[PDB]
RNA sequence: GAGGAAACUCAAAGAGUGCUAU
């Protein structure tokens, strides 16, 4: 996932995916 | 040192072995720190503290 | 845009243990971080830290003893399961057994080693490594 | 870890309060019994095999940490029964029990030890041999060894020294 | 030394006996050498505390603007000892007057964190987190030495061979590294003539040694840059707070 | 001349440790002895001499706080040292 | 005393019979970079790529390369001190791992390297009957083994 | 720690004094090993004391 | 004082013993 | 220019080796 300054962000997809 | 009249003083005499005598090099050469070369140096310990 | 104060603190962490800094003052303060930060702890990642109460949100001051690689709050809040957690600490973490991802489960924050031992899921917090 | 041994040194003791109402106390079985509790206390294949484990296992030994528990346990049952019963606390009936004495006395436990002199105490009326009589001498010289080695005489084993 | 410092024995498995002053942790403690029964530790809130086993309490307290992450003792003086502290620098101290430091020494850049007395006594051995070891006289506050590399990341454990012949170093890298006490000397038996030349460069070198050149060359030293920066901005920010008071 | 002899660097103890080096206690009755512990919760007996390990332990599963060498005398042969961690033990 | 270095019993023309499971692969100091960027284990990596139990070795020199890398790097570090690592002794002067790795390969014929170096892979590539492995994608890829 | 040495000839037993113990630390070092091929540093290190023919 | 004045008999010791080392010239 | 012969001859250097070089 992206890395942000209010955090690593990851899409929903990324989470589907990974699950 | 103080001033420079201690300093030159002190600096005066030579150590070399051209200067001065092959005795007199000795006993002006050897240094305050001797240790022994592979021996255990241990804390000192005082007679009565 | 602002960011949590969770965020926040993790980055002035990394930023001081990047820059040699040894104490770190983080405002404000939260159960959310302080929870975070004694798991951190007990890995060891971190040494002593301290906690004024200004009767406000509150300051924390740690101790850094530099083998913090990286920290940080992963979002969005996305769920866990037990069995399955492995594989987000293999997408999540450097490594296989290098780092602790963190999650939020019905037993409180920990890591995700006391997680599967207590066989307990929940959110998943971020990662500290 | 020590937050369990304390723990286990509760139940033990509320094992030991029950026995003390329990009508075995009032029987020669038990001095047996205690008899048995102290006796118990006292490359080319690596070239082939996948190896996936970077944790080595740390050393432990608590077999020492049960045998103490169990001394514990046995030293208090049998100072128990002999103040409650009284025809118990002879000299023949607690006879073998001497040689568990003297060894619980060694031992590095405090607690045991202060268990040890707790029944000591008890027999110290008590006739015995001359072989049973020297460990009341021996433990007289102990306890001195143990405030020797102490630093300070407000301590639980110093004070019953 | 843990929450609290305690005294051990090795034939009893609880702790003989409790030692505190107050509520405090005990960071880290250094028994004396010459004067076993005496006792110093280190406390998290910028403070050294002495004790005695004679009287098995704590004997002496006091407060610095920084904590004190390692305390040594001097194997040739019993009231003596040295403290590695967190503002670069380490402080030299005599036990029965503690309102003043013996020396101070300021040649580092990063929190020292530990340090060592020669075996011998007439030097100390500091241990930086900037990535450097630092070697001082005892009577000079500045350092004769540093060593340095890559390959050595945050000095956490610093220690003279007990022969006073070497420097082991002890690094978060992984790394236990050996150093020798002297850069030129070499372990070999040398030959009389050897030893009075050897010997002659010295006090040559001692008689001589404020010179303008040899001072040049003397003091020079292959320095990481990131060391030198810190140094002469540090230098920079003394100067303003000098020109300003 | 000193310049170009100025050596100082002569060697590592064998391979080191795992985790980074906090703790290093030095026999004060044995010249080529050491004991050094790291993060990793192993400690390691070292013969300057060879720069090899006497012996290697996984001592704690936590951090060794600390390390220290001793001759204990229990109420030439072996040599004796001690460890402590954040794990709330100390083990000899 | 003009010298011609025989050709390794190991090889039959471009063929090495010698090499047989399991393998030994040298590991290069980019590799160990390049693995930790694709979160490819070392050894389950190795292992699943050639199907068969890989015995890797860090030499003196690659050891020393990855230390030298500075604190951006103790990750890689790290992950080369892993136990199931065996470590290779050295006794050449030079800390350049590349030419090592190169001289160990001519001399003995049952080293796999793991590299990703452009200029060292030519040079293996060269040397007849040396299996040449790399990370690619998301996985490693063994290029001059016949048995896979 | 060494002060004796024991060493045994085909003539007899011959017993030495170390005068200097070398350094154990650089045991490994090249130039305490070089001493031991020397002679003139070797015989600063050991003396002979005895020797007793067969 | 102590320090000055003790290198001054090493200067006074060592010129003495240099012109006692006049006499072992091998000629005249 | 390339060489040859003679030596208790006269030189200029290189390397190694030996002998208490303490």
């Amino acid at each position: 996932g992206r890395s942000t300054r209010n955090g690593l962000i990851v899409s929903k997809r990324d989470i589907a995916r990974i699950s | 040192f103080e001033n420079r009249e201690q300093y030159e003083r002190s600096l005066r005499m030579p150590i070399g072995q051209e200067w001065t005598s092959r005795a007199s090099h000795q006993e002006l050469i050897k240094p305050r720190i001797m240790t022994k070369p592979g021996q255990v140096i241990d804390p000192l310990k005082a007679p009565f503290k | 845009t602002r960011s949590s104060v969770l965020a926040d603190a993790l980055n002035a962490i990394n930023n001081a243990e990047k820059t040699g800094k040894r104490q770190v003052l983080i405002r404000p303060s939260s159960k959310v971080i302080i929870k975070f930060l004694q798991v951190m702890q007990k890995h060891g990642y971190i040494g002593e830290f301290e906690y004024i109460d200004d009767h406000r949100s509150g300051k924390i001051v740690v101790q850094l003893n530099g083998r913090l690689n990286k920290c940080g709050v992963i979002s969005p809040r996305f769920n866990v399961k037990i069995g399955d957690i492995e594989k987000w600490t293999a997408n999540l973490l450097p490594a296989r057994q290098f780092g602790y991802v963190i999650l939020t489960t019905s037993a409180g924050i920990m890591d995700h080693e006391e997680a599967r031992r207590k066989h307990v899921s929940g959110k998943i917090l971020g990662f500290v490594y | 870890n020590l937050r369990n041994q304390n723990k286990l040194s509760e139940l033990l003791r509320r094992y030991l309060l029950g026995l003390n109402h329990n009508s075995d106390s009032e029987s020669e079985s038990i001095l047996k019994f205690c008899h048995q509790l102290f006796q118990e206390s006292e490359e080319k294949e690596d070239f082939f095999l996948v190896n996936l484990e970077s944790k080595s296992y740390t050393i432990n030994s608590n077999s020492l940490l049960l045998n103490s528990t169990l001394q514990k346990f046995a030293l208090d049952l049998l100072r128990n029964v002999i103040t409650r019963h009284r025809s118990f606390l002879t000299v023949s009936h607690l006879e073998g029990f001497i040689p568990f004495l003297r060894d619980s006395l060694l031992s590095e436990n405090e607690g045991v030890v202060i268990s040890t002199l707790r029944i000591l105490i008890t027999l110290i009326r008590l006739d015995f041999s001359d072989e049973s009589s020297e460990i009341f001498k021996n433990c007289a010289r102990k306890v001195l060894n143990i405030i020797k080695v102490s630093p300070s005489t407000s301590s639980e084993l110093c004070q019953m020294g | 030394g843990g929450a609290k410092i305690h005294l051990w024995d090795v034939n009893r498995l609880k702790p003989v006996s409790d030692l505190s002053w107050g509520a405090d942790n005990i960071t880290s403690l250094k028994f004396n050498q010459n004067e076993t029964d005496i006792l110093a530790s280190t406390g998290s809130d910028n403070s050294i505390v002495l004790y005695d086993l004679r009287t098995n309490s704590p004997t002496q307290k006091i407060v610095q603007t920084m904590r004190t992450n390692a305390i040594c003792w001097n194997p040739m003086e019993a009231f003596n000892f040295v403290t590695a502290n967190e503002d670069h620098n380490a402080y030299y101290y005599d036990m029965r007057n503690l309102s003043r430091s013996l020396n101070v020494f300021k040649d580092h850049v990063s929190a020292v964190m530990d340090v060592d007395f020669s075996p011998t006594g007439d030097e100390i051995v500091t241990g930086s987190y900037d990535k450097s070891i630092r070697i001082y006289k005892t009577n000079h506050g500045h350092s004769r030495e540093i060593y340095h590399t890559k390959r050595m990341q945050h000095v956490f454990q610093v220690k003279y061979s007990m022969d006073s012949k070497y420097i082991i170093s002890g690094s978060d890298d992984g790394n236990v590294r050996l150093w020798r006490s002297k850069a030129w000397e070499r372990s070999n038996v040398k030959t009389t003539r050897e030893k009075n030349k050897l010997e002659y460069d010295e006090k040559l070198k001692e008689r001589f040694r404020h010179m303008p050149e040899i001072k040049r060359i003397s003091r020079h030293r292959h320095v990481p840059q990131v060391i030198k920066k810190a140094q002469e901005i540090k230098n920079i920010e003394l100067s303003s707070i000098k020109r300003r008071e | 001349l000193e310049r170009m002899f100025a050596k100082p660097f002569v060697g590592q103890l064998g391979y080191g440790h795992r985790d980074g080096v906090y703790a290093i206690a030095k026999n004060y009755g044995s010249l080529n002895k050491l004991a050094t512990g790291s993060a990793d919760g192993v400690i390691k007996y070292w013969n300057m001499s060879t720069r090899e390990e006497f012996v290697s332990f996984k001592a704690h599963y936590g951090l060794v706080t600390g390390l220290c060498v001793t001759q204990p005398r229990f109420h030439k042969s072996q040599n004796f040292m001690l460890s402590c961690s954040d794990d709330k033990t100390v083990k000899l | 005393t003009r010298n011609i270095p025989q050709v390794s019993s190991a090889l039959f023309f471009q063929y090495n019979q010698a090499i047989k499971p399991p393998y030994q692969v040298l590991i290069d100091t980019n590799f160990i970079n390049f693995s930790i960027q694709k979160k490819v284990d070392i050894v389950r990596g190795m292992m699943d790529c050639l199907l068969a139990k890989c015995n890797p070795l860090i030499t003196d020199c690659v050891m020393a390369e990855l230390e030298k890398l500075g604190p951006k790097y103790r990750i890689a570090l790290k992950l080369a001190r892993d136990p199931r690592i065996k470590r290779l002794s050295c006794s050449h002067k030079g800390t350049y791992a590349d030419d090592c790795l190169v001289h160990r390969v001519l001399q003995h014929k049952c080293y796999i390297v793991a590299t990703n170096d452009a200029g060292l892979k030519q040079r293996i590539r060269k040397i007849p009957g040396i299996p040449l492995m790399s990370v690619g994608g998301h996985a490693y890829v063994i290029e001059k083994l016949p048995d896979v | 720690p060494i002060e004796y040495l024991l060493f045994e000839e085909p003539t007899g037993y011959a017993v030495f004094k170390v005068k200097l113990q070398q350094d154990d630390i650089g045991s490994r070092l090249k130039e305490v090993q070089e001493q031991i091929n020397d002679f003139g540093a070797f015989t600063k290190l050991i003396e002979l004391v005895s020797f007793a023919p067969f | 004082r102590a320090g000055l004045k003790k290198i001054d008999e090493q200067y006074k010791k060592a010129v003495s013993s240099a012109a006692a080392t006049d006499y072992l010239l091998p000629e005249s």
